[PDB]
């Protein structure tokens, strides 16, 4: 009787998460939904190699909406070209909420954990992916049993402490009463890096090409008549300090915001900004001649 | 069938997708993976947002047979439409190394398919290139003025990337080297310097020996690449000109902001210097009474 | 173990031949211990209230502690005491439990078997992780002693190694192997390196990690080829993050002391591509050049650690300058004065325990200050190391020969009693409190002895296997190796009493 | 030409104030005065 809950974390590597990502961004404000193929392999790794969405439902997140059906016809299709593997839970786009399993989320969840006891819930919100972050949490029920016998410290067995929340209060409510959440790594190839990194071609394209130089006339005389003011506030605060707590200077004879360090920083942008105008120059008259 | 092509942008994820696709086929060891290519097309930059495998054979002593499920792809375009409806048949993609003379007749049963004349996106699966290691093709018919007849032949659209708000950052999410082939800091752009210069060198010596390959390896006349050499001539710089001296009277005016703005921090180092002897001259007297 | 032989054959009393085997040493050692310890049942009573036997990550704190207070000498006290507490917990924190008696019950060779034998399988079958767990308590026993052990144990390796296993022979198979490594250890037996090959071999998921560290545990300081070749290659074989990191830290133990024959290796190891290669490549420079400040090990333990992005790597490289630097533990304090002030939570926790191993002998005023900070510190993993490595600093001296020594005492003891605080903190002064009071105070580290001026084997061995705990918290109980006891034992040279 | 050598001149000003601006600064606070 019964199989032991413990930590695991989901991988999920790039390919998988840009199409969770870009479908769910298209298909926002509506639920968009789906179920992720993988592996799971030794108690720690749940592998999440691919997904694919079940079709866009006005229902939002419900059994109703994927169906052993439609899923049956999308595997076959996958079968065919021997990409077939295993799944492994499903994927659910919250609308603008955070990270946390509603009542019928779990309930769906409860669908599938009969299945595979490892098996996984992931809400994306692909409307808070318009930061440098990436909001994504995945969750996994603990059996009805054990919250009562209080197995939430069987829970923390095989990890050596990564814990951090993104939300609280609703997620916390859910997490303490139903579920205990797993943290998400991002897996990624060698190959990747470099495609995630080229956004450009401007990369030997850099040393022939450059800005014309109307611009950078504009830059730079935006940034004398800037350091004439700032001067000016940075002799203003200057006209004492030697008066004793560093902090009190700056209310009193304003040196708030430091005119010191703002001068210093519009030099060294501007310092910067003319060192490439001038690569690309000198690549030219050798090069070329 | 529309003639609408000028560029390929690239989603990363396509590069990515294909990659794995092939390998998990596992055609690979000199067989190709061919799949559909997927994503808006009847524009002129082709915008190229997934990509699916597709049952292939190839046949390694002849690449001028192979296998390919036609009822297949029926069926997974329903399923494309679930993930995103704009996406329709645009293509295939190849795995590389790079364009080949058996990929025309593969080009023809992607007709029945495509409302845009079938793309060719060359997904290197070894990362060879001086940018993006992608090369596009589209085929196209045309007339040659050489005598001979009318030939289906391939031309290269550049390659190229746009990403949507969700990808970009999650490429950024995932990354996590600060990169030396973007901007940056002074010392990251002193490596993309000295790398377009040797791009400039790399590229320009590939021209010397396509001439001279042509009357000492006899490739043919080809009169696409060689009017635009001539335009290369014609925009060429020269010397001695009111224009090449203006250039000097350019090279004094910013050196000299510069100059000044160099001179500008060291007002402000030598500030620190004072104030870190203030700090000197309290400590004096705090030694002395202990 | 050749010595003795030729010895032998030049003819001797047979007095100084067990005097070399060591046997006759323990037992000295063992009876210094019995009499003079001293320990705190109060303190075994308030961990006890503090942290629950229902909370695993709690149960291990206060088995772990309790058993180095206790060590040396074979006392039932803890295990009456907490009757009903062991088992309470289960999953490897109940598999910690059954090998922290072997933390106390430690020497005593010839009642070794007599204490661990309500727990050896034939008797029992209750739990998986007893049966498993109890093995390798067992080992910590008899621990560079245990020759004809070694027999024993492998009758159930081999057993399990043509097998693939239940998950009743994955957690038993498990502690026989780390078992094994310590009862076979510096032996260089091939019929054990052959045993445990086997095992590798099934992919076993938590057995195979296992299996990689015993290999190491015996073959230390030999250099073969052959092992070396397997293990590294084994890494790419599997997916597994446990068994690849078990390998790669193994490696280390097998490159002891050849300095710059084991620089093949570092080279293949720190030019991967793979994160954990270059987490174990940075371990195989520390023993390599453990005991020597050589500039060249150094140099590029620095370098690896500020230039890489990958959490895990930079702790390693980090904990690996202390073993180059025993030589010089003046200059330590200075050279990661640096690197506790870059404010990288992963960098200042390898930084505690770059302080803590080698200054682990007499104590400096300024180890102290620079760690004590790093107890108040946001991020709580950084907590734990740095009371951790205050506790290795100060192990038993007294209050009139430092006056911070009770101070700091108290300051384990503070956080303890808070219950406001986070576990992770509760974790970090309890298990260091154990090792601040360890032996009953009694022993103390000694990296390099004074007795001749040289290093100590064991002291190095015990305490890279505790930068493990992480990672796997039954490991902990590695650091009664760097337990080496301290006493003057006056003996009559005519009987031997 | 001209404007090359004064900022050269600013350069060498920059690195006399890096050596000596810590060499007083080190003395002091090595010395005990708490």
């Amino acid at each position: 009787t019964g199989r032991d809950d413990t930590k695991e974390t989901v991988y999920i590597s790039s390919i998988a998460l840009l199409k969770m990502l870009k479908h769910g961004r298209a298909g926002v404000p509506m639920e968009v939904m789906g179920l992720m193929l993988g592996e799971f392999v030794d108690d720690y790794t749940v592998n999440v190699v691919d997904v694919f969405a079940m079709p866009q439902s006005g229902t939002g997140v419900s059994v109703e909406a994927v169906d052993d059906v439609f899923q049956a016809k999308m595997m076959d299709m996958l079968k065919q070209t021997g990409r077939d593997q295993m799944v492994v839970g499903w994927y659910h786009s919250h609308p603008g909420f955070g990270c946390w399993l509603s009542s019928v989320d779990v309930n769906t969840q409860k669908s599938f954990e009969q299945l595979n006891s490892r098996a996984v819930a992931v809400v994306v919100d692909p409307i808070q992916s318009v930061k440098g972050k990436v909001v994504i949490d995945a969750f996994r029920l603990i059996d009805t049993g054990a919250l009562i016998n209080n197995l939430e410290p069987r829970q923390t067995t095989s990890n050596t402490g990564l814990l951090n929340k993104a939300n609280i209060q609703a997620l916390i409510h859910g997490l303490n009463r139903h579920y205990y959440s797993l943290n998400i790594d991002y897996h990624k190839t060698a190959k990747e890096t470099k495609m995630l990194m080229n956004l450009h071609k401007e990369q030997w394209q850099s040393g022939l090409k450059m800005y014309d130089y109307e611009e950078k006339e504009e830059s730079n005389l935006a940034a004398t008549k800037s350091m004439v003011k700032i001067a000016e506030q940075y002799s203003k605060r200057i006209e004492e300090e030697k008066e004793l707590t560093e902090e009190e200077l700056k209310t009193r004879y304003v040196g708030r915001q430091d005119p010191k360090k703002h001068l210093s920083e519009t030099a060294d942008e501007t310092l910067e900004n003319n060192i490439v105008s001038v690569l690309t120059a000198g690549v030219n008259s050798v090069a070329i001649k | 069938m529309s003639l609408q092509h000028e560029k390929v942008t690239i989603a990363p994820l396509v590069l990515l997708s294909a990659l794995d696709h092939y390998e998990r086929t596992q055609t690979k060891e000199n067989k190709r993976c061919v799949g559909v290519i997927l994503g808006d097309a009847n524009s002129s930059t082709i915008r190229v947002t997934n990509s699916f495998a597709l049952p292939f054979e190839e046949d390694e002593k002849n690449s001028d047979v192979w296998f390919l499920d036609h009822n297949y792809i029926e069926n997974m375009n329903e399923m494309c439409k679930k993930i995103n409806a704009k996406e329709k048949l645009i293509g295939w993609y190849h795995s590389g190394p790079k364009l080949r003379a058996s990929d025309l007749k593969i080009n023809e049963l992607f007709k029945k398919y495509t409302q845009n004349n079938p793309l060719l996106l060359i997904v290197d699966v070894k990362q060879q290139g001086v940018g993006l290691p992608t090369d596009a093709y589209v085929a196209i018919e045309q007339v040659k003025d050489d005598g001979t007849s009318t030939e289906k032949t391939f031309l290269h659209l550049p390659c190229t990337i746009e990403a949507e708000e969700a990808e970009e950052i999650g490429v950024e999410h995932l990354l996590r080297d600060v990169r030396d082939q973007a901007a940056g800091g002074l010392s990251i752009r002193l490596t993309n310097q000295l790398k377009s210069l040797k791009g400039l060198q790399s590229k320009l010596k590939d021209v010397v020996e396509y001439l001279d390959k042509v009357i000492n390896k006899e490739l043919p006349i080809n009169h696409t690449i060689l009017g635009k050499l001539q335009d290369v001539f014609n925009l060429l710089p020269n010397l001695g000109t009111p224009d090449d001296d203006e250039i000097d009277v350019e090279n004094h005016d910013r050196i000299n902001i510069s100059n000044n703005l160099q001179k500008a921090l060291t007002v402000k180092t030598n500030d620190e210097l004072m104030v870190i002897y203030i700090s000197n001259l309290v400590r004096s007297i705090i030694a002395f009474d202990d | 173990e050749i010595l003795v032989t030729e010895l032998t054959a030049q003819g001797y009393d047979p007095a100084l031949l067990n005097i070399l085997s060591g046997l006759p040493t323990c037992d000295y050692y063992n009876t210094f211990l019995l009499n003079n310890k001293n320990i705190d049942i109060g303190l075994l009573n308030k961990s006890k209230s503090s942290l629950d036997g229902k909370f695993s990550l709690f149960h291990t704190a206060v088995s772990v502690a309790n058993g180095f207070m206790h060590a040396g000498t074979t006392d039932n006290s803890f295990i009456k005491a907490n009757l009903p507490w062991l088992g309470k917990a289960q999953n490897w924190a109940k598999f910690t439990a059954t090998a922290s008696l072997g933390v106390i019950h430690k020497g005593n060779l010839l009642e070794g078997k007599k204490v661990m034998a309500p727990y050896l399988p034939g008797s029992r079958a209750s739990s998986r992780f007893i049966k498993g767990g109890s093995l390798y308590g067992l080992g910590l026993i008899y621990a560079g002693f245990g020759r004809d052990t070694t027999d024993y144990l492998k009758n159930i390796i081999v057993e399990n190694s043509g097998t693939s296993g239940d998950e009743d022979v994955d957690v038993l198979l498990h502690g026989a192997s780390l078992g094994i490594g310590l009862a076979a250890m510096g032996s260089a037996n091939i019929e054990v390196y052959e045993a445990l090959k086997e095992v590798l071999y099934n992919d076993s998921a938590t057995s195979g990690e296992a299996a990689a560290l015993g290999m190491g545990l015996c073959m230390l300081g030999t250099g073969k080829p052959e092992a070396i070749h397997d293990m590294f290659t084994y890494s790419q074989e599997t997916q597994h993050g446990n068994i690849t990191r078990g390998l790669a830290v193994g490696l280390a133990l097998i490159n002891y002391g050849r300095q710059e024959l084991a620089d093949d290796l570092i080279t293949k190891m720190l030019a991967s591509d793979e994160s954990l290669l270059r987490y174990g490549g940075a371990f195989t420079i520390a023993l390599a050049y453990a005991g020597t400040g050589n500039n060249s090990a150094v140099k590029r333990l620095l370098h690896v650690a500020v230039s890489d992005s990958n959490d895990d790597v930079r702790r390693a490289a980090v904990i690996a300058l202390g073993f180059v630097l025993l030589r010089d533990y003046t200059t330590v304090p200075r050279i990661v004065q640096l690197l506790s002030k870059s404010h990288n939570a992963h960098v200042r926790c390898g930084t505690a325990f770059a302080l803590g191993i080698a200054c682990a002998g007499k104590g400096l005023q300024s180890a102290i200050d620079v760690l004590d900070p790093l107890t108040k510190d946001p991020v709580d993993f950084v907590r734990q190391a740095a009371m951790i490595a205050l506790s290795m600093i100060l192990i038993q001296q007294t209050e009139k020969l430092n006056p911070q020594v009770a101070d700091i005492n108290k300051n384990f003891l503070s956080v303890i009693t808070n219950k406001h605080q986070e576990g992770l903190a509760k974790f970090g002064a309890c298990v260091a409190q154990g090792i601040m009071n360890a032996g009953g105070r009694n022993v103390t580290i000694q990296l390099e002895n004074a007795d001749t001026g040289t290093l100590d084997t064991k002291s190095v061995v015990g305490l890279v296997m505790f930068s493990q705990f992480w990672y796997w918290f039954p490991l902990a109980h590695f650091l009664s190796l760097s337990f080496t006891p301290t006493t003057v034992i006056g003996i009559r040279g005519s009987d031997q009493a | 030409q001209v404007f090359d050598e004064r900022i050269k001149f600013a350069n060498q000003l920059h690195d006399e104030y890096l050596v000596s601006m810590r060499y007083p600064e080190d003395k002091k606070t090595q010395q005990n005065e708490k």
